[PDB]
């Protein structure tokens, strides 16, 4: 709510202060490029899918030219990049599973688990609280529509409420984006365990800045982005926004 | 791996292919070679810039030096950077902050493949020009020779990409890898500037990540 060192972001929902790792990256890019900018705030949804053939949220703004630049958890995929050109992924991510702490690695083999394909036992793994109209939801629907359909009865609304249910043991696990799940596991108390493989990630992807389709500044910005990688100038920010304790 | 990717592509968008190798056996870099005025790209990237090949399909590290003139799609795979070392029970480097990594000495022989993206990154890496001098005086002409030297203890350490070095250490055993992914990067595709097919290739990359 309306703190220094934070970009004044206007919330034109149909004047807060925004600060974070991606905010710092955008500020550094602006300093290296010397370009002005506002800070459009997405309110109707978070990212938005092709709802009834119509994009909403992040894509609903940028693709329909209501917005020009785009930052955030912009997953790179064919269903998103065909209409909006995506920059180089500055950070890597994917699909992982958030599970309880070391109290009851199970026999689950990830999404390729035999129990997923054959949930005929007394207690098979299911009920992952996938967020509605989410990128990972579309990924699992496209890859395995039957798997999502079988487990469709779960706790959709919120990630944080899913974390609370996992802490209470209501849900065995929750499959979501690798980066956010990893950061929460590193930050959540009680040493909430990562999926069966600590380094195991499914359909590995990245997060890139979604400029306008055919934007001329796309090519230089990536270079400038990797200019940071040229001097490893994002190491401290990655440590700050990724490292945890338990 | 690259062969599998390229055959998958050729099956995907129905493009004929003529596969060939490079004689120099180096990635290439901006080097002001003898009887030349400025620095000229060498190796596979040099050939691609010269138009010898339509595009490069190799475990190439994404760097903006090539991106100034080479179109790069989304990385085919992701990897980092580590050091292959023969640390076995029959501390050399405890991490990126190890004083031996910071302070060069003749006890260890730090090496990388000549004309490599890691070599250029170390050259442009500040506060480690001593490491660049160590590279210049001790670089290995190839990754295979460095791996062989580390395996039989000629080379004390070999800085190399995380995925390939880890796979080699697992496959040939008798070796260990130290240092975490202190430089996260990706292996993708490289094509001529403004190549229309590269975009499709990028989508195909996602397809592989989907498939």
């Amino acid at each position: 709510p309306a703190i220094r060192d934070s970009v004044p972001c206007r919330s034109q929902l149909n004047k807060r202060c925004c600060k974070g790792f991606c905010i710092d990256i955008l500020k550094r890019l602006a300093h290296t490029i010397g370009f002005s900018y506002d800070l459009y705030l997405v309110t109707n949804g978070k990212h938005g899918k092709k709802i009834d053939g119509v994009w909403n949220g992040m894509i609903g703004e940028v693709f329909y030219q209501r917005a020009d630049m785009a930052i955030g958890s912009l997953t790179i995929n064919e269903e998103r990049s065909e209409i909006v050109d995506f920059s180089v992924p500055f950070v890597e991510t994917g699909i992982s599973v958030m599970v309880a702490r070391s109290n009851g690695v199970d026999t689950v083999s990830g999404l390729s688990d035999r129990k997923f394909q054959r949930p005929q036992e007394q207690y098979p793994p299911l009920k992952f609280g996938t967020v509605p109209n989410g990128s990972t939801e579309k990924n699992i629907r496209s890859n395995y529509p039957d798997m999502h359909s079988y487990m469709v009865r779960y706790n959709q609304p919120r990630v944080e409420e899913a974390l609370t249910q996992l802490k209470a043991g209501k849900l065995d696990a929750f499959i979501y984006d690798a980066a956010v799940l990893n950061y929460m596991a590193r930050k959540d108390e009680g040493c909430k365990l990562v999926t069966i493989g600590s380094g195991k990630v499914f359909a590995t992807t990245g997060y890139g800045i979604a400029l306008h389709k055919g934007s001329r500044w796309k090519r230089p910005i990536d270079l400038a982005l990797l200019q940071f990688l040229g001097d490893d100038e994002i190491e401290m920010l990655e440590r700050l926004w990724l490292s945890g304790i338990c | 791996f690259c062969i599998d990717l390229l055959i998958k592509l050729a099956r995907t968008m129905n493009f004929t292919y003529e596969v060939h190798l490079v004689a120099d056996g180096k990635f290439g870099t901006q080097e002001r070679v003898n009887n030349s005025n400025k620095k000229e790209w060498n190796g596979m990237m040099g050939e691609l810039l010269s138009g010898q090949a339509d595009m490069i399909v190799a475990p190439l590290t994404i760097n903006n030096e090539r991106a100034q003139y080479i179109e790069f799609s989304k990385p085919f795979k992701y990897q980092g950077l580590t050091i292959l070392v023969k640390k076995e029970i029959p501390e050399r480097i405890t991490g990126i902050n190890d004083p031996r990594l910071r302070n060069p000495s003749d006890k260890f022989i730090y090496a990388t493949v000549k004309q490599s993206s890691v070599d250029i990154y170390f050259r442009r890496q500040v506060c480690l020009s001593t490491m660049y001098r160590h590279m210049e005086k001790h670089n290995y002409e190839s990754a295979a020779e460095a791996i062989q030297a580390v395996r039989d203890n000629k080379l004390h350490a070999f800085i190399w990409d995380s995925a390939v070095l880890e796979f080699e250490a697992s496959q040939k055993c008798d070796l260990v890898t130290t240092g975490e992914l202190f430089f996260r990067s990706g292996f993708g595709i490289g094509m001529r500037k403004d190549s229309p097919w590269k975009q499709n290739v990028s989508l195909s990359i996602l397809k592989s990540h989907e498939n």
